[PDB]
């Protein structure tokens, strides 16, 4: 195991919020 | 238990990952328009 | 309240209670010597009460679960302090913690307390100090287990961990610590710590591991056109015959080599050194034809590529190659020769703290060079890799602004990238100081510099300015 | 060998005197001389495109008056710096600006004068902000027909110059001609203050002025709605059998954005009563 | 695709014939042949012997391969950033040596079938200590001997230079 | 005057490059060079100019030199290559004037009867437009002094030309075209409220300069007069604008109507294709 499971999905969660934040600046630049 | 349910409601965050797949879908949108 | 710990109610509110405890422990975990919030005795007594549920459960991964949920060595010491703790499960607990914990604050503390409990294990362990010798990077504990070798008097004792540091430590670490370890097994460390056998047996391994082809080398030997792909032919047979030291590829041409430019001469006597990867003794006497004064080049690179090839030969294992190559570069005609001896000089001179590579190079160029000033910034970065040469932040990124050419700023840019490496938290204000600069050079080098600073970690910091400058 | 990848630095007053010179003499080709500084092999800068007197009979090598060379260049010596010429300019307004026979007639004179003698070619009627019309060359000699042509030792920078393969007539003139890299390099003494001129002298000019509005009500409402009925026709024709029906077009254009800028900017103009007045 | 057999992924020979397809034209990019026979020198670098790893197995890195790639990128000028990929090459080997120089004739076994030993069951073939080469995808299947005179005491799953003891 | 000017930034860069010509050597005071100009109407234009060597020692501010031979020889060159061009004045890079500038001006008004100066700044951060125009004329004085010859702030602007920004807007690369609808209005809000009323606070600082000082020309000619042009609105407490809120309601009326009707139709825009394409992409995904 249980200890490793949120030792993968936490890092995946932080990464996913990070590039999920990047998408809005991508699509903002596309309009410019 | 302590982390044995924190990990479960942490698995629930894959639904928040699906919104990110919608986001990478949005960046895939208009990339070929600008191309 | 505390009389009941069997209900869905109470297991929810102790899940939130030790949620409060674990945010209290991550919060109090980074405080200098104290000034902590009051950890209440109820919410820390139900911690090891649930560890008594881990003992009644008997389970080791639940117990190591809560034992790292406290983020603290108190019940973590109690798990490795349990009965019949197998060092297999405790051993990939190290693979867990090394593979997981973000900070260098107490990951290395968890690491070294597990090397303590393996010193408490009955066998004199060497995987523990084999691990913290290169993570917690102790220069004294390797001399202390060498005192365990002087006490121990075996031949397997001074062999395997000595090899794991002898290939899997820093160039500066083992060469820095070897005088602490020698200032028999005393003869044995001089044998298998000098650097005199491993590259040579691998040279044997590559002359006798030849599984190649020459038909494709015909299928591009037939090419006629004036491109630089004819030097990609020797990039090909150089790469597919790295470290073989057999010369069957220099000897099939007169004009196929004679497209005499910067890159015909240099790669012509450079891919020979790529073939001579290793080749510890026969550098000079095999390249007796190919001294810098015994060739008479087109311009500078049948002679510059020779000392380049000596740098390839003594890559990271320098003998006289500090002073032989430093004196032959000091006895050079112009800056247009010194290139591959400067890159092989800094390459062989990792952790040797060479002074003249800091001295005569900025004042060798005096304003700029063509590309050997790139070799200057790269070579000083090579002797000062990940070092924070604070004289050379001033003298390099305190230099990289007033000259005007793209080459000198580009190789100075990769040089000031190269001086910092594996920081994780040691350059980022200077990195954004390179971000607030002009367009072409310093923002680019700051990308390379934090790219070297965050090697191997999934840090969410360089990805910020990485995507910002990337899009 | 051996020949390094060259580079033409600009000062952009070059480009300003080319647009102003070729704009002034716009129905005619002009001829001139280009001043700068020989910095090194792989780079050379232009710091001054200066005026050169007209020819009436023939745009040629005789457009260079040597007493205007002594007087012009000497009065540049008693201007702030006696720098070195880096070549020569001209124009071709009448066509797509390729190297006329005059240019090959005086190229050997110009490379008898200079090391590089790089051409400067322009059509002054191209763009208002966009095109990079200036064109630059190097006539390599026919005596090197034994050796391979245009060595360019690395040809990575030249391979990244090789992106457009521009001007297929000059590519018809690929016999002993090749373009060169021209960057539009920075001038930190000049770029930021040009951004002050540009940005701050255009954002309301005095940055105080408009912070027209009650006739864009009617103009905007007619412009919107008169498009809005033909925008709303097609949901007559929206149906199923997706591939059997073919009329996909957006009908929301200039009715989100023009109305947001419209009513928001003029409602902040309705806020200029309270913003300006107390 | 360095060291990569076809039995892992079939795109190896697909891209070899793709490299032949781009290498036996004239009307491609000028330096695509440069990068193509370059890609052949990569594809058979060492003779399928060496590979890259920026990171040793013990959690320690491999900084001449890190320096190998970050060096390696900037080949617009100073082409030997390509030449420095020899610093990124790794000794994929298994070394049956005990004292410092002795040859003990050690020939242990590998559990993979001969379908994977081929370079485009009973055992694998080893030597007395060249030492023997190891496939990095075959670290998990090599098995210490039961019939040899000199057998490794400390366990053997990672490659490289390792222990040996008379049994 | 003179109506105003039309000044291209090309001649401003023709000041900048000579500032590079003097920034490497000992800069005594500043640059003074020729301002050529295209004078057609009561409006002005400048397409080109050139510079000329100049020093000045600050002991009587009267020892200062140009080269009129150089001026008329290079003016003969530029007049020869361009019959449109003539001299119209001079310029200086130090943003504050001094007493010698009337001797520079009146010494070069012999060629053309106007010689307009140009203030610029090589490092501008606070000014709006750099360009500035004076004219050296007299209003005698109210007391009628012996020829109070006075520079007069003729209004000034950056000129424009078709195809002159071919370099410029390709060079800067930073322009965000049509920021109407996003934050340009509040850039102008911060800079006009702040950078307008701080100028108002320096004018009230000059009012305190009339309080403790400022008897020179206390200026009871233009100050309260155009300040009475300002005092078209005496906006005192109780605010006295009862005749402006039905006016404000008339102003708010049509615009809020356009937001109501039109933005309801903006809902009618988004909803249709949003629903249809939504459930196309939803239940046609599988
Ligand atoms: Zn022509």
């Amino acid at each position: 195991d249980l200890y490793s499971r949120y030792k993968k999905l936490q890092q995946e969660l932080e990464f996913l919020e990070v590039q999920e934040e990047y998408i809005k600046d991508e699509q903002k630049n596309l309009k410019k | 238990y302590l982390s044995k349910i924190e990990e479960l409601q942490l698995i629930v965050n894959d639904k928040s990952q699906n919104l990110r797949r919608l986001q990478a879908q949005r960046n895939e949108l208009n990339a070929k328009v600008r191309l | 309240f505390n009389v009941n710990d069997n209900s869905e109610y109470v297991e929810t509110i102790i899940a939130k209670c030790i949620d409060h405890y674990t945010k209290q422990c991550v919060e109090n975990a980074d405080l200098p010597e104290g000034e902590k919030k009051p950890i209440d005795q109820r919410l820390e007594g139900i911690v090891n009460k649930m560890f008594q549920r881990c003992l009644d459960d008997h389970k080791y991964k639940q117990a190591i679960g809560i034992a790292l949920e406290t983020r603290r060595l108190d019940v973590f010491e109690k798990t490795i302090l349990e009965s019949n703790d197998v060092p297999g499960m405790l051993a990939y607990s190290l693979k867990l913690c090394m593979s997981l914990m973000q900070n260098k604050q107490f990951r290395n503390k968890v690491l070294r307390v597990l090397v303590k409990i393996y010193m408490n294990l009955e066998k004199p362990d060497f995987i523990n100090v084999c691990q913290c010798l290169i993570f917690l990077d102790d220069p004294q504990a390797v001399s202390d287990i060498l005192e365990k070798l002087v006490k121990e008097d075996n031949l397997l004792m001074a062999y395997q961990i000595c090899f794991d540091l002898y290939e899997s430590a820093s160039q500066q670490f083992l060469s820095s610590v070897i005088q602490n370890l020698r200032t028999d097994q005393t003869l044995k460390m001089i044998k298998i710590l000098s650097g005199e056998m491993a590259i040579e047996l691998h040279l044997q391994f590559l002359i006798r591991n030849n599984n190649t082809d020459l038909m494709i080398l015909k299928n591009t030997k037939d090419a006629v056109r004036n491109s630089v792909c004819h030097t990609a032919t020797v990039i090909a047979n150089s790469f597919m015959h790295c470290g073989t030291t057999s010369d069957q590829f220099l000897r099939d041409n007169l004009e196929w080599l004679a497209r005499a430019t910067n890159w015909a001469k240099f790669t012509a006597t450079a891919s020979l050194g790529v073939i001579h990867k290793g080749h510890e003794k026969e550098a000079l006497q095999l390249m007796a034809t190919y001294l810098p004064k015994d060739t008479s080049p087109g311009s500078a690179y049948q002679e510059g590529g020779g000392l380049y090839a000596l740098g390839l030969i003594h890559a990271n294992h320098g003998g006289d190659i500090i002073d032989y190559l430093l004196n032959q570069l000091k006895n050079a005609s112009n800056d247009i020769v010194r290139h591959g001896g400067s890159l092989g000089l800094g390459l062989a001179a990792m952790g040797t703290a060479r002074q003249d590579v800091y001295d005569l190079l900025k004042t060798n160029l005096y304003q700029d060079d063509a590309v050997t000033g790139e070799a200057a910034g790269l070579a000083l970065g090579l002797v000062m890799l990940g070092s924070k040469n604070a004289q050379a932040i001033e003298d390099m990124v305190g230099y990289a602004q007033e000259t005007q050419h793209e080459k000198i700023l580009r190789g100075l840019a990769v040089g000031i990238a190269l001086v910092m490496y594996g920081r994780m938290e040691e350059a980022d204000a200077l990195i954004e100081s390179l971000c607030r600069d002009k367009d072409p050079i310093l923002r680019r080098s700051g990308m390379y510099t934090v790219a070297m600073a965050y090697c191997g970690s999934g840090n969410n910091k360089a990805i910020r300015r990485l995507l910002h400058v990337a899009v | 060998a051996v020949d390094t990848a060259e580079q033409v630095y600009i000062s952009s007053l070059a480009l300003l005197k080319m647009l102003k010179h070729g704009r002034a003499g716009v129905p005619m080709e002009v001829m001139g001389l280009m001043l700068g500084e020989f910095v090194d092999d792989y780079t050379v800068r232009v710091i001054d495109v200066f005026a050169m007197p007209q020819s009436g009979t023939g745009v040629s090598v005789e457009a260079v008056d040597p007493v205007f060379q002594a007087k012009m260049l000497d009065m540049l010596k008693q201007t702030g710096r006696p720098e070195m010429v880096v070549g020569w300019y001209h124009s071709h307004p009448g066509f797509g600006c390729w190297l006329s026979g005059v240019d090959i007639n005086t190229q050997q004179s110009f490379e008898a004068l200079s090391e590089r003698a790089v051409a400067v070619v322009v059509d002054p009627i191209q763009s208002v902000k966009g095109k990079v019309v200036i064109d630059a060359f190097r006539l390599i000699n026919a005596n090197m027909m034994v050796l391979g042509h245009e060595p360019r030792q690395t040809t990575s920078n030249l391979g990244h110059l090789n992106k457009p393969s521009i001007q297929a007539l000059i590519h018809g003139l690929n016999r002993h001609y090749y373009s060169i890299t021209i960057n539009y390099r920075k001038n930190e003494l000049e770029q930021k203050m040009l951004l002050n001129l540009h940005k701050k002298s255009w954002m309301e000019g005095l940055t105080l002025q408009d912070y027209v509005v009650k006739e864009m009500l009617e103009l905007a409402k007619n412009y919107n709605k008169a498009v809005e009925e033909e925008d709303k026709m097609t949901p007559e024709q929206l149906a199923i059998k997706n591939v059997g029906k073919q009329d996909p077009k957006r009908h929301l254009e200039e009715h989100v954005d023009v109305l947001m800028t419209s009513n928001i900017v003029q409602c902040l103009a309705a806020m200029l009563d309270t913003v300006v007045f107390k | 695709m360095i060291q990569q057999t076809e039995i892992t992924c079939p795109k190896v020979n697909q891209f070899r014939q793709l490299y032949s397809k781009v290498i036996n034209d004239k009307h491609d990019d000028v330096m695509a042949k440069f990068g193509a026979i370059l890609a052949q020198g990569i594809l058979d670098a060492g003779g399928h012997n060496v590979t890259i790893s920026l990171q040793s197995r013990t959690g320690h890195t491999h900084m001449p391969s890190v320096v190998g790639v970050l060096v390696f990128t900037q080949f617009w000028f100073w082409f030997p950033l390509s030449h420095f990929l020899s610093l990124a090459y790794t000794p994929t080997c298994v070394i049956g040596l005990n004292k410092d120089l002795k040859m003990p004739k050690v020939q242990y076994k590998s559990n993979c079938k001969p379908s994977t030993f081929a370079y485009p069951t009973a055992k694998a073939k080893k030597k007395e200590k060249n030492p023997a080469r190891v496939m990095p995808a075959q670290l998990k299947v090599l098995t210490m001997p039961e019939t040899c005179r000199y057998q490794p005491f400390k366990p053997l799953s990672i490659g490289g230079i390792i222990i040996l003891k008379d049994t | 005057a003179v109506q105003k000017v039309v000044v291209h930034p090309l001649v401003l860069l023709s000041v900048v490059d000579h500032f590079n010509r003097i920034g490497k050597v000992g800069n005594q005071k500043r640059v003074v060079g020729v301002l050529l100009g295209s004078w057609q109407k009561k409006v002005l234009d400048v397409s080109n100019s050139f510079a000329v060597p100049f020093d000045e020692d600050d002991k009587d501010d009267s020892v200062w030199f140009l080269d009129h031979d150089y001026l008329e020889n290079m003016y003969g060159m530029f007049k020869k290559v361009n019959a449109r061009e003539r001299i119209v004045g001079w310029y200086h890079t130090g943003p504050k004037l001094h007493k010698n500038d009337i001797a520079i001006n009146e010494l070069m008004k012999r060629y053309c009867p106007n010689s307009v100066l140009v203030i610029i700044d090589v490092k501008p951060k606070d000014l709006g437009l750099p360009t500035e125009a004076y004219i050296s004329v007299e209003e005698v004085h109210d007391d009628g002094t012996p020829t109070s010859k006075t520079f007069e702030h003729v209004t000034s602007e950056i000129g424009a030309e078709e195809a002159e920004e071919v370099g410029v807007e390709h060079l800067l690369r930073d322009i965000k075209d049509t920021t109407v609808g996003t934050l340009s209005q509040r850039i102008t809000n911060q800079v006009h409220g702040l950078k307008g009323l701080n100028s108002k606070l320096l004018d009230i600082r000059s009012y305190l300069e009339k309080v403790a000082t400022g008897k020179l020309p206390i200026n009871h000619q233009i100050i309260y007069q155009l300040q009475d042009v300002f005092n078209l609105l005496p906006d005192v407490s109780l605010q006295e604008f009862v005749k402006a809120f039905y006016l404000k309601t008339n102003d708010q009326m049509v615009v809020v109507y356009l937001a109501s009707l039109i933005r309801s139709v903006v809902a009618l825009h988004n909803l249709i294709n949003n629903k249809i394409a939504n459930r196309d992409a939803e239940k046609k995904e599988g």
